[PDB]
């Protein structure tokens, strides 16, 4: 479904307030 | 003299829009070739503004008090000069003290006192017409005032009430702000040549006079002269006709502006602070000018729109007598121990009724006690000397 | 009687009433911007909210 | 996750929430309160952005 | 009473000296204070300004 | 600019510049105004230099 590459799709899962006015 | 008006016609209003028109130098102070922003009471851009006319045609004079909005932009198209003054007051009885402005051929004039105003006042202004002058017959304006506090006078110089209708060529602007005691004029003239609407374009007023008042005023009216000839039979209430003057008022509100200066300090243009969304981007670069881009402004939000109380269902009331005026205390080496639980206390039935001849409170504010809800609550009580409550008070020694 | 959240704030309530509990959530909050295609072009904008 | 939990310090305010003290004191007492608050709070700000 | 928002006659009982120019002096005018060098102006006025 | 523009900012204090005070207020009184002014003022320009 996504276009990432296998190597990349094996990275991503290695890797791991809105009401206080901090927002992204 | 006073009278009530008879004869006349009256018709559903009329309505235009308020280009822009209310802006003013808003102090003494003097600054050029800079941006500056303000914020103060104006006239927004494009309010909805009230026509008011009074025309032939019928005798569509009826002129009728209007409420005074905390603040007033008035403007005329002129001919023939039939704004002669304004009323302003709140009871208008002699039971307040009110304002009132006159400009008559005997002198121009600003006073307040108990006017007992009239309850349909005006000029009954007639023409002599076996020598073409024109002059006020009748002061139907106020019967009589009990007392006065501020007069002032100025020359009746040039207080012409002959002319002939048409187009307006004439404008005369004025603001009216009563605040801290203080009544603010601010005003300007401008030639005109246009057909019977608000203008185009822009200009600013000036301040004129500050004058002091105590009143508080809450309704006001125009004082205005009437047309009378042998061309009007009737009484002087009945026997007049209708010229075609017309006028426009407009009720400030809170505002923030930014002003541009000019190198000669005038004020050559303006931005409403919250007319638009890019108006808005513009008051927050203080530019008048914004490049391609994307930016950003004030935040969203949802106001609260119910409030709600939920108490427990309390009912008892707590003892108060029983501590504050009893029969006996305890040697203050010795003082006592009283607890409070599970009723509603008042304060305010207590200061309206014991002469305590102190009160002090620490960490709250006694006016605030009955809003609150509380735990653990205790008395202690002692009697000292009337010197000794000095050390009753937290730090003490 | 109340709760609280990891960020040190009364997230919930008891209801004196009815002892029935209550979670609360602030009024709406939203971000503002304004898109333009510069003055010397054009006036007509648009409005995001964040 | 530190700049949160600093909203809960006091600075020597009376309390942390300012509805407390803005509920339980009037104007001219708050307005010697809420004072200390504000100047805690910003260079706790003041930090995080440098 | 209000202060230095605008002129009123109600001023003490100091008396005023000649007006000296393009020194570096000690001003004050009817409260305001200051310290510089004072020169014919070039810049015009509204007359309540 | 910004930095100028902050001279102006009354942070508290009852008007806005010494002489304001100086001419105004005994020198006991004066040093909570004063007080005042250099906190407020000195912050912006360890700001501004960091
Ligand atoms: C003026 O004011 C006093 C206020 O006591 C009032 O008694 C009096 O009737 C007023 N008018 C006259 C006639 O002086
Ligand atoms: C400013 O005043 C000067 C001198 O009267 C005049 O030449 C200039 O056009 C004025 N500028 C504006 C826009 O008022
Ligand atoms: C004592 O104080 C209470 C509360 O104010 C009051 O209701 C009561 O009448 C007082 N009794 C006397 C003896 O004054």
């Amino acid at each position: 479904p996504s276009k990432r590459s296998f190597i990349e799709d094996l990275l991503f899962n290695k890797v791991t307030q809105k009401f206080n006015g901090l927002t992204v | 003299q006073c009278v009530n008006l008879t004869t006349r016609t009256q018709l559903p209003p009329a309505y235009t829009n308020s280009f822009t028109r209310g802006v003013y130098y808003p102090d003494k102070v003097f600054r050029s070739s800079v941006l500056h922003s303000t914020q103060d009471l104006f006239l927004p851009f494009f309010s909805n503004v009230t026509w008011f006319h009074a025309i032939h045609v019928t005798k569509r004079f009826d002129n009728p008090v209007l409420p005074f909005n905390d603040g007033v932009y008035f403007a005329s198209t002129e001919k023939s000069n039939i704004i002669r003054g304004w009323i302003f007051g709140t009871t208008l009885d002699s039971k307040t003290q009110s304002l009132l402005i006159v400009n008559n051929a005997t002198n121009v004039v600003i006073k307040v006192c108990e006017f007992q105003f009239c309850n349909d006042p005006f000029l009954g202004v007639y023409y002599h017409k076996n020598n073409k002058s024109w002059m006020e017959s009748e002061f139907r304006v106020y019967s009589s005032a009990n007392n006065c506090t501020f007069e002032y006078v100025s020359q009746p110089f040039l207080m012409d009430l002959e002319g002939k209708q048409g187009n307006f060529k004439n404008l005369r602007e004025f603001v009216f702000k009563n605040i801290d005691g203080y009544f603010k004029i601010y005003s300007k003239h401008t030639p005109i040549n246009l057909v019977r609407d608000l203008p185009q374009g822009f200009s600013a007023l000036e301040p004129l006079v500050d004058l002091p008042i105590g009143i508080n005023i809450t309704r006001f009216q125009t004082l205005l002269a009437l047309h009378r000839s042998y061309l009007t039979p009737g009484d002087s209430s009945s026997g007049w006709t209708a010229g075609a003057a017309a006028y426009y008022v407009g009720y400030l509100q809170p505002r923030t502006f930014l002003l541009k200066y000019n190198e000669n300090g005038t004020i050559t243009d303006a931005v409403d602070c919250a007319l638009d969304p890019l108006s808005e981007t513009k008051c927050t670069l203080k530019s008048f000018t914004v490049e391609k881009g994307i930016y950003q402004t004030s935040n969203f939000r949802v106001q609260p729109t119910e409030s709600i109380v939920r108490f427990p269902n309390i009912t008892n009331l707590c003892p108060f007598g029983e501590v504050f005026n009893a029969t006996r205390f305890a040697s203050v080496y010795a003082w006592n121990r009283k607890r409070i639980s599970n009723c509603v206390a008042d304060y305010s039935v207590l200061y309206n009724s014991a002469s305590f001849s102190t009160f002090k409170c620490y960490g709250v504010s006694p006016t605030k006690l009955n809003d609150l809800c509380f735990t653990n609550v205790y008395a202690d009580s002692f009697v000292i000397r009337g010197d000794e409550v000095r050390q009753i008070a937290p730090g003490q020694t | 009687q109340f709760g609280r959240d990891i960020a040190d704030t009364t997230d919930a309530v008891r209801d004196p009433q009815t002892l029935e509990i209550l979670d609360i959530t602030p009024c709406s909050f939203g971000g503002v911007s304004v898109i333009t295609p510069g003055t010397n072009t054009s006036n007509q904008v648009a409005v995001l909210y964040q | 996750n530190t700049l949160v939990k600093q909203l809960s310090s006091n600075f020597g305010a009376i309390s942390s929430v300012l509805n407390d003290i803005l509920s339980r004191l009037d104007p001219p007492e708050a307005e010697v309160q809420i004072d200390r608050l504000i100047t805690g709070r910003l260079q706790s700000l003041q930090t995080y952005v440098t | 009473f209000e202060l230095l928002h605008a002129p009123a006659t109600v001023c003490g009982p100091k008396k005023s000296t000649n007006l000296v120019k393009n020194k570096c002096v000690n001003f004050n005018f009817n409260g305001l204070t200051g310290t510089g060098v004072l020169t014919e102006s070039n810049k015009k006025f509204l007359p309540f300004q």
